[PDB]
């Protein structure tokens, strides 16, 4: 009642369940679905499922998932400073973290239940999108260390491919992913 | 909420608290024990000469102060960048990350108190001698100078 | 307590301004103490002995070691005696009820025992009527020469003005004098904050034929000036002094001089003439055109005296 | 803000964030003040150099017209055109852009500074060096003023946080606590009343 | 660039290649400076202190709108031959720049 | 109790009354009376009384009233900015809005119940004061565009005429009103 | 208070809600419907190709995203100050203002779904075509571009 | 619960006790003992005990104590600038107040409980040390007016004499006190 998660029912459930998918009114107001509060959600089954993920998705899927989680925690940490001084006051690396967190939110965690393709995602499609985003982050960090403006990074068209990955059918996705992995390296090599 | 009746009453009756942190947990650190909000009220009566080692108390105090400075500087860099920092601020910035990676993050290891004190001295060696105000000069002379390679291979 | 003792000592009626011209008569003091500590009781007894008023006073003393439910009878007996004296023997009585917070705490104790329907913070739902039965025993009667004035003293819990005790008292009483912790910490005595203080019966007691004609407008202008000064002080704590316009700098200086010469007077007895003189002196710090609450005639008559008062 | 346990906990988190931001901004102002005083020392040096150059150049000019005809000096000044001797390149300081005048200063652009006069040409050299020092002083002053207004902005933000925002959050926390405690008290009174009445009913009629 | 000062020094300033001008009065200096700034052009304008100690304060109505012109208080001539208190000037500058009006 | 408007009596009343005259202790502390919070108050009768106003006060009375309400709303918007960044940081238009909002507060909204003339105010007198205030605002805006300084406007003598208009009596108010309306133009022509 | 038991239980039972806002009402906007807290559960059942128009759902989603960004930037100006905003932030501020004044404020006028979608597209054309990430590029090609002045003024 | 002085028990206690000795862990962290905060503490016995002091301690003890309190208040009023800029940037008078506050704290407000003689102090001894410090303050202020360097005032051995006043035995305090007062009198005349 009231959205208050301190109610007896929610708190009693919170002590017996393994996974807790907290929903956020702020995200639901913006029509950002699934609208899961990442900060307030957790799972106790990750460590038990790692062998399965290695055998059935990709050998390094756990590490990529952990890298995504560390990025999201870093964005949550910097959001305090952003609320204090605004986003333009940040240094280049921190703005890159904020931007890649936004890319994760809009291109990976956002999912359209009423779409023909995006309504369902395989584990391999998720692995591909995660790998795209992480590779982009690494190359952007290298570029920023070499003195490339953030404004010039955020205009790179490969971001549109990363943002449309969600909509690629399951059969066409592998080719799309190989093209995108080539294109990321090309784009950050061409920047010189 | 530490103000919830359960933890409030427990703190009233007990003699300290070991606080886990979700930031450390979601950054990959295990055990995710955050030193800053943690306290053991009876520590001073069970550490020192004749129990553990003579350098224990000052090493703990110095680690606390250095880690707090490092975290504050970590927030400051996001705004004013690393160039605007002084060399000491940068050394604290490096020490905080090393502390999280090698001190807090021990995984499933079983560290004797001597191993932990060795790691603490290795981390404190990153700071310049003489910036360790809370440690007597005798202990600095006796233990300062260790190399991070002793723990670098086993985060 | 210091303010109450000072008022009891210095309270006078000034028939010369009123016009009757007849010789005054002194105040009888009825003093009701509820839950009073020995330190405070010692202070009051010593003050009354010092000023000789203990012969023309009646003292009802419920101490903090005395029974709690007896705390409810004390103000009622005090006010019975006060009304008897005033409206049967033509006295002018001054009633001081120290720590009405203790009265309300006792009332809550009883109400909780009887399991009556509470109000806002456990205080009984009839606390308002109970306090009214005490407070509305003041006034003046037609065809009677005597009077009963009440000066209740209550300590606001946690300095909170929205607490039920101060809140309900302010709905019953005719204004209130609110002390400021900030002024007290600055070393000001008596530390009376004007903005949260009000007197509702002031207009029926000042002006032509009572005090002098500029009293009300001078007070209104002081209120306006001090409110502006406090607002400018709030502005300065953000954007620094140097950015102030000259008019705002004037209002700041007025606020400071006010707090340091008008509010702060120590244990001095100031006649209404001296207080009005100090007031016009402070108002002369402002440009004569910014005194919008005062008519032109009064500004001509009194504006322009410096702070050279000694 | 609706009185709820969730709102209270969010408001407390906001109080903690405001306090942390106050500390962080204070550290930022500390760094700014240190740099500011370094620039104050630099500016003292630059202004002293400018004063010395002004002295020497005024001296040289006085003697130039004193030996070379004052008409000669006036003609030499008239001949020399207002050459475009600087490039107004901009520099970035703590997120702000400030000019950094660069003295391109083509010497050949000075027309007729030498000739019949014997010393007027030298006086031109003194005044050119004086212009150089004046440019340096300008460069230091712009930086100092920018860092100063950054300090002022940070101090205004800190004061805002400490005197408007944090007290507001504290007031909200107090209000929500009062409302919640009152609701609990009312519910407890209701339960006690109902149970007492049921007990009386059982006593009266079992 | 350009400069405004007494005519005695403006000739030398022009001798060095600066668009010098002669200021005969404080009002004249202010008017000429307003004309110079209002006209789009040169980037630096040093103003003789004696005739206008605070050029930015006087031209506040323009410098607040445009940030290219770099005003500058420059020392007077007769003063130069006798010296001037730089430390006091810097104290005033600190007061203006951080407002806290204290130094040592 | 405590001025709280979320209490059962106030809430039960607000569901049935057509007007909500909300008193404020902040205004009463500053000796601003009648001490009505114009931001928090409302009336559901204003639309229905317009026909009566248009023939008993003035044909344009509702438009003047709407303009005064809009000026007050703009002042309320600007006050939050001013209180944190100082009046000087605003532009000249906003500063004029702050000053005219103050004029409305002190010279129109405030009313002295204990004054021999200001205790009662007729609709014509209120309309006249509003018309004077709005005329001054239009002339002042024109002057600001003409480069006039805010200080010049504020130091004008007509402001005193508007500021003492409420204490003038009914039997002589229309003459005062005509004279002040002339003086407003006369004064803003003087500044040029 | 939306957490009061009556609205709370109602919303848990009903298939959406149209929540009015006092802030909009005070600005003079009628109907003072605040879109962010409103909801229609069954909207997807009765919109789209063959029901209203093929762009309806995506245009509604884009409007929600843009308005949320605008309100966030409104919260941002109180901290940073207007002069520090970026061009995109300023554009979202302008979008929020125009949205409130033209899409929500309609008085007692009856708008067809065609006029409503035209006004929505006119407002969305105030943002760069690459910021419209919830709308498919076919619909952006077909409907983007038209100016609001064409409708009024 | 957590130091909230608004707790009911604390509030009820503060309605009835005549002295509030506010301990603070911040001072104890700074190695200042006893850890009593002079800004939050108060006492309601000073006025009633003044007549006793004027006969058993000295006629001027109330005035000297009030002077010490005012000096501490002046020090507390200069922490908004000493924080922004170190003590070195303050003028002569303000830095004199800062150093007088430091000496007050470290040589009169501190007291080692484990020391053989400092663990106890009599009213005569406290009055003597207050008089020492205040006389030094008057002389130092006069010297600064005479254009003496504040740093020279900060190097006088008389300050080291005042520092050891805590550790002089009661039987030996009076001679120490008269000698040190005379040395104060003769320490600023010697200093140009």
């Amino acid at each position: 009642p009231g959205g208050d998660m301190s109610e007896p029912v929610t708190q009693s459930t919170l002590r017996i369940v393994g996974a807790f998918w907290r929903l956020d009114a702020s995200l639901a107001f913006r029509r950002h679905f699934p609208a899961i509060n990442w900060n307030g959600s957790y799972s106790l089954f990750t460590s038990a499922l790692d062998p399965w993920y290695r055998e059935n998705v990709a050998e390094d899927y756990p590490e990529l998932r952990d890298a995504i989680s560390e990025l999201l925690q870093r964005e949550a940490g910097l959001q305090e400073i952003v609320q204090l001084v605004g986003p333009d006051a940040l240094q280049d690396a921190e703005r890159l973290v904020i931007e890649v967190g936004r890319i994760i939110r809009e291109d990976f965690l956002q999912q359209n239940a009423y779409h023909e393709v995006d309504a369902y995602c395989s584990m391999k499609k998720a692995y591909g999108i995660m790998k795209m985003i992480l590779a982009f982050y690494k190359e952007a960090e290298a570029a920023i260390k070499r003195g490339v403006s953030i404004d010039e990074i955020l205009q790179l068209p490969v971001l549109e491919r990363i943002g449309r990955a969600r909509y690629v059918s399951e059969e066409e996705f592998p080719a799309y992913f190989e093209e995108a992995m080539k294109e990321i390296q090309g784009a950050f090599k061409a920047l010189a | 909420d530490r103000t919830h009746p359960i933890p409030d009453l427990t703190g009233y009756i007990t003699e300290g608290q070991i606080q886990l942190s979700r930031e450390l947990h979601r950054k990959g650190i295990y055990p995710p024990i955050d030193p800053l909000p943690s306290l053991s009220r009876l520590m001073n009566n069970g550490v020192g000469k004749g129990k553990t080692r003579e350098d224990h108390k000052q090493v703990s105090d110095q680690l606390y102060s250095a880690y707090a400075n490092g975290v504050d500087i970590r927030k400051l860099v996001a705004i004013i960048g690393e160039d605007a920092l002084t060399e000491n601020d940068r050394r604290y910035l490096q020490f905080a990350d090393a502390f999280e990676r090698f001190f807090i993050n021990q995984g499933q290891q079983n560290r004797s108190i001597e191993e932990s004190l060795q790691i603490a001295w290795a981390l404190l060696s990153m700071l310049p001698q003489g910036e360790l105000k809370r440690i007597s000069k005798d202990h600095i002379g006796k233990y300062y100078g260790q190399k991070l390679e002793e723990i670098w291979g086993a985060p | 307590n210091e303010i109450a003792a000072q008022i009891a000592r210095q309270a006078t009626v000034r028939p010369d301004l009123s016009g009757e011209g007849e010789k005054e008569e002194p105040f009888a003091v009825v003093f009701a103490a509820m839950g009073i500590t020995q330190r405070e009781l010692s202070y009051f007894i010593q003050e009354f002995e010092r000023t000789g008023a203990l012969s023309r006073s009646v003292l009802f003393l419920n101490k903090a070691d005395d029974p709690t439910i007896e705390r409810i009878l004390t103000p009622r007996m005090a006010l019975t005696v006060a009304e008897y004296l005033a409206f049967e023997h033509d006295y002018h009585v001054l009633v001081i009820l120290t720590d009405m917070t203790n009265y309300c705490e006792a009332l809550r104790e009883i109400g909780a025992a009887r399991e009556e329907i509470p109000g806002r913070r456990g205080y009984p739902g009839y606390m308002y009527t109970d306090l009214a039965t005490i407070y509305e025993r003041a006034g003046v009667v037609e065809g009677k020469k005597g009077s009963v004035t009440q000066i209740p003293i209550l300590s606001m819990p946690d300095d909170d003005r929205t607490h039920p005790i101060p809140d309900l008292t302010g709905y019953i009483t005719e204004g209130q004098i609110q002390l400021s912790r900030e002024l007290h910490r600055k070393g000001i005595y008596p530390p009376i904050d004007p903005l949260p203080s009000l007197s509702r019966l002031m207009n029926n007691g000042v002006g032509k034929g009572k005090t002098r004609e500029d009293h009300k407008q001078v007070s209104d202008q002081l209120y306006s000036a001090y409110a502006n000064g406090v607002d400018i002080r709030k502005l300065v704590a953000i954007i620094g002094e140097d950015a102030l316009t000259e008019n705002d700098r004037r209002y700041l200086q007025f606020a400071d001089a006010f707090e340091r010469f008008f509010i702060n007077q120590g244990q001095q007895n100031r006649s209404i003439e001296e207080s009005l003189q100090i007031a016009w002196a402070l108002l002369s710090m402002l440009p004569q055109g910014e005194l919008k609450r005062i008519s032109k005639d009064h500004i001509g008559k009194y504006y322009g005296q410096k702070l050279e008062e000694i | 803000v609706s009185p709820t346990r969730m709102n209270l906990l969010q408001r407390r988190g906001q109080l903690r964030l405001a306090q942390k931001g106050v500390d962080l901004l204070k550290k930022k102002r500390d760094a700014l003040v240190a740099e500011f005083f370094g620039l104050v020392r630099e500016a003292m040096e630059a202004r002293k150099a400018l004063d010395q150059a002004a002295k020497e150049a005024y001296a040289a000019l006085l003697l130039a017209q004193a030996f070379d005809g004052p008409e000669v000096v006036a003609g030499a000044a008239l001949g020399v055109p207002p050459l475009e001797g600087v490039e107004a390149e901009v520099e970035n300081v703590w997120g702000s852009k400030v000019p950094r005048l660069k003295a391109t200063f083509p010497d050949g652009a000075l027309l007729s500074p030498v000739g019949t006069p014997a010393y007027t040409l030298e006086a031109s050299r003194a005044f050119r060096r004086y212009a150089e020092a004046l440019i340096r002083v300008a460069n230091t002053e712009t930086r100092l003023k920018k860092i100063g207004e950054e300090i002022k902005k940070t101090t205004r933000r800190v004061n805002a946080l400490e005197q408007v925002v944090i007290p507001g959050i504290r007031a909200q926390i107090r209000f929500i606590q009062q409302v919640l405690e009152q609701r609990e008290r009312e519910d407890t009174f209701r339960l006690k009343r109902i149970k007492g009445k049921i007990e009386a009913r059982e006593a009266e009629e079992e | 660039m350009a400069v405004i000062a007494d005519p005695e020094t403006a000739q030398g300033f022009r001798l060095a290649g600066l668009e010098g001008y002669g200021a005969s009065s404080a009002e004249e200096a202010q008017s000429l400076l307003e004309t110079l700034v209002e006209r789009g052009g040169y980037a630096l304008v040093a103003v003789d202190e004696a005739l206008l100690p605070d050029p930015e304060r006087a031209v506040e109505r323009l410098m607040r709108g445009r940030d290219l012109p770099v005003l500058l208080p420059i020392a007077g001539l007769k003063e130069a031959f006798q010296g001037h208190d730089v430390e006091g000037y810097m104290r005033e500058l600190v007061r203006k720049t951080i407002g806290f009006d204290i130094k040592l």
